DNA sequence: ATTGTCATGGAATTTCGC
DNA sequence: ATTGTCATGGAATTTCGC
DNA sequence: GCGAAATTCCATGACAGTAGTTAGTTGGTTTTCACCACAGGGAGAACCTGGAC
DNA sequence: GTCCAGGTTCTCCCTGTGGTGAAAACCAACTAA
């Protein structure tokens, strides 16, 4: 026999990051023994807010330097432009980025 | 306009028939009578109730929530088989409290007698059932095995073992535990024997399972007056309080006495069919019950048409999914106001 | 309960005495308005991480292992009180 | 064989707030490995929250406390309220 | 109970593990979950919106074996509702109290 | 009964838990008194107090004086969604004299005694009508 | 020192037309 | 292409004694 | 007196706390492989700006 | 102010990367207890 229409749990919460894949990365990562049904929902949302907030800021730096695609320099520069995004990734190197443009305003020429 | 002995009432136009009732129906989503008394405050016209029934057949927000007030009819008592090893009624019990790493107990009741068989396992998988019956198919081979539509029995693997033995698998109608008859009774026996033994101690019930298929299998059926041993074998084994009344006979001739013992047994009584019974009709609209109804959800699905009627208790309906889901008539409801 | 003017409770010798444990001979008079600032940054990143543990178990008392768990989080482990 | 990833689920977020924007391959892997790292910080602090309160159960309450620890200041105000929308929408369904 | 003695509330409790004792509330909870069930078909269950509806939709359902509103048996006359009686407007309110 | 609601604010009081003006309802023939407090005197804070009233009582005609929330635009957008045509006597004098002097005299303790003020008004005898409004409302004698 | 219930659709019943 | 059941104690019933 | 219409009757079922968990299967989602229409850069030059003076 | 150096912008051609379309694979969700 057949069964009902399989509605994915990512579409039942209005998210884009999956909840089926997150819920088997809380029971095969030995984080705890029981994982609630609402926990990979709530975690796939916080993975989805923070994935926007970089790419929101990574979209602007691509636009301000006339680019269609976002190369890692923009991800390097979207981070450390925002203050609170930088304090999350304060220890973290991003590959192929270089640094922000910075002079200490004492080395200016005389 | 019209005059009534309770006041002045209003005759609406013929174009205003469906609109005036539908706005009174959806005020509280009532059925036939509380709908009608709303219209009995402003309006009145000949054949009010032919229009209220015209509403509710289209109002598919009210067909899938109200339940039937029409019970199903008389229950069927199917006959006993004429030999043992013809119908086994199997159903896991448990999760019980644990002992020796066991939680689930397969219970194989013979449909001839009541002779239970126990085969405890760790988890109700397919393969835990298959080795549990290879002990029991060592005794003899059944024709038919009844069950419920279990998680382990409906597997495509379990049926491929069952076709080897000559097992005719039989499954109950879904969400109908009343179909599996004797096994739901002996599970109220096993949990009234193991309950009585285990009073005042830790439930170490894996010790007491060789007791149960020897203590229940020598309980006299108090309305048949025989052991399960005698109706299965013919004479008692070396048990306490065993009959010597058969030792005055020849075993070479009481085999055919035993076939006349088996055909004189008590048959149960069908209850009288109550007044608000209802019968399925091929072509009548019926509604199944939603399987596991979530909170604040329809209890019933959308209407469906009966394809075939098998007995007056088992009917094949055509679900919204396109499903030939062979349900009982303790599942269905008569679709209101056809 | 509210008791203010207690970032000024870290008195002028008690920052000098902490300076002497670091091996510092001569200090300025403008460290005192810098130390009280860097101290309250460090206690607004521990008490903010400690209370979310105590609220999570629905306790009303921030216990001894709570602070150690907060200091476990930042990468500055404190022995001697458990955890 | 199969490498699971979060690369597909970035285009379903990149095309939400910047619909005329592509993203390179070597910048996908950063936002790929941003996710897997910020996954196991939140999980691996919710995990150690299970032992600290003697439960074997990761609830959706424990992920909320393991986001109010890792995210500082103003991200901890939004990403909490950007989860409890996606749960209340989820539980009113099904 | 200490609040209940202030009001003059005589608290009455059912016999334990006997939900059949509380009579009507176990019936109207099968009404509220057959009104809020019927409204919320095919949408997310946002039932906190629909609670001012329910104590105005059930409280004007005619008891089909008593033939009255809950409003009339509580107050005496309908409020400004759709399909309200005018059969009581042929009477005096000063005398239909004892009616 | 359920004929016409003469509805008027009272205030501005000393606030208790952020409530300023008290919505007082005067019934059409009976004179029953609902007392729903409002946060602000706006149209937004009275309709949400009137929505609790609409589940119990709906009047045939809503009729009072000229104000900001009792004469508004969205107030009539909601009222015509219901279907109410826009346009006891001693209970009006309690608005100006009695209840203003009852809800002033307690610093924050007027919010607590709102049912205590309410239940005494409905059991008050009316010599003109020869009943109390609670008895006229519910039809018990 | 407390107790079912009550909306609901065949189906039987009564009205009543002339 | 499926369907209650059956142990169990008042209580009614039958045996039957002489 | 037959038929149709308004009404009353009555037997029934569901509400009770409801969340889960497991086992087996299926449908849809996802990862991957092959692909081309393209975006950005590389190159040259024309235009440009400020620091060298 | 002045001249020039190294840069920045604009355009044209070319390539590599990406975004996608199609099958396979596997997991997630549903079903019955
Ligand atoms: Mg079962």
């Amino acid at each position: 026999k057949a069964r009902a229409k399989a509605k994915t749990r990512s579409s039942r919460a209005g998210l884009q990051f999956p909840v089926g894949r997150v819920h088997r990365l809380l029971r095969k990562g030995n984080y705890a023994e029981r994982v609630g049904a609402g926990a990979p929902v709530y975690l796939a949302a916080v993975l989805e807010y923070l994935t926007a907030e970089i790419l929101e800021l990574a979209g602007n730096a691509a636009r301000d330097n006339k680019k269609t695609r976002i190369i890692p320099r923009h991800l390097q520069l979207a981070i450390r432009n925002d203050e609170e995004l930088n304090k999350l990734l304060g220890k973290v190197t991003i590959a192929q980025g270089g640094v922000l443009p910075n002079i200490q305003a004492v080395l200016l020429p005389k | 306009k019209v005059s009534r002995p309770e006041g002045v009432k209003i005759i609406p136009p013929q174009s205003d028939r469906q609109k005036i009732v539908l706005q009174a129906h959806n005020l509280a989503h009532t059925g036939r009578e509380a709908t009608l008394l709303k219209i009995a405050n402003l309006y009145w016209w000949p054949n009010m109730r032919k229009d209220v029934v015209k509403q509710l057949g289209r109002c598919q927000q009210c067909l899938i929530t109200n339940a039937s007030n029409k019970a199903s009819g008389p229950i069927l008592r199917p006959d006993r088989p004429q030999k043992p090893f013809d119908k086994f009624f199997i159903d896991y019990i448990g999760p019980l409290p644990p002992s020796q790493g066991y939680l689930y107990v397969l219970v194989v009741v013979d449909g001839m007698t009541g002779f239970t068989w126990l085969y405890p396992t760790k988890a109700p998988s397919t393969s835990a059932t298959v080795k549990s019956l290879n002990v029991l198919t060592s005794i003899a081979i059944p024709k038919v095995i009844h069950s419920d539509q279990g998680a382990a029995f409906t597997s495509s693997t379990f049926a491929e073992w069952a076709k080897e033995r000559g097992i005719h698998l039989e499954f109950s109608t879904p969400y109908h535990p009343q179909s599996s008859g004797k096994v739901e009774r002996k599970n109220s026996d096993i949990k009234r024997l193991l309950t009585k033994l285990l009073v005042g101690r830790p439930t170490k019930w894996y010790d007491l399972l060789p007791v149960v298929q020897l203590a229940l299998n020598n309980t006299y059926s108090p309305v048949l007056k025989y052991t399960p041993h005698q109706l299965l074998f013919g004479i008692d084994s070396n048990t306490p309080f065993a009959n010597q009344d058969t030792l005055d006979l020849t075993r070479e001739e009481e085999l055919s006495l035993l076939q006349e013992i088996r055909t004189s047994l008590y048959h149960p009584s069908t209850p009288p069919a109550s007044s608000r019974s209802w019968s399925p009709v091929v072509g009548q609209l019926v509604q199944e019950r939603v399987a596991r109804p979530a909170s604040l959800r329809p209890r019933w699905h959308k209407p469906s048409t009966v394809l075939k009627v098998l007995n007056p208790r088992t009917v094949v309906i055509l679900d919204h999914l396109g499903n030939n889901r062979t349900v009982s008539i303790d599942n269905l409801k008569p679709t209101s106001h056809q | 309960k509210v008791l203010r003017d207690n970032i000024q409770g870290i008195t002028k010798p008690a920052i000098r005495r902490l300076a002497r444990r670091g091996g510092v001979k001569r200090i300025s008079g403008l460290i005192y308005e810098e130390t009280r600032g860097v101290l309250k940054v460090f206690l607004e990143n521990v008490i903010r991480d400690a209370v979310t543990y105590t609220e999570h178990a629905k306790r009303k008392t921030v216990t001894a292992m709570d602070v150690v768990y907060a200091l476990k989080r930042q990468g500055r482990t404190l022995y001697g009180f458990g955890g | 064989s199969r490498k699971e990833s979060y690369s597909v689920y970035v285009y379903k977020v990149l095309k939400q707030v910047h619909p005329d924007t592509g993203i390179s391959s070597k910048a996908m892997g950063i936002m790929n490995s941003f996710v897997n790292d910020i996954f196991e910080r939140i999980a691996g602090e919710a995990s150690r929250l299970a032992h600290y309160n003697k439960r074997s159960t990761i609830t959706s309450r424990e992920i909320q406390t393991a986001v109010r620890l890792l995210l500082p200041g103003e991200l901890a105000k939004h990403a909490v309220s950007e989860g409890t929308k996606a749960v209340t929408k989820y539980t009113s369904s099904k």
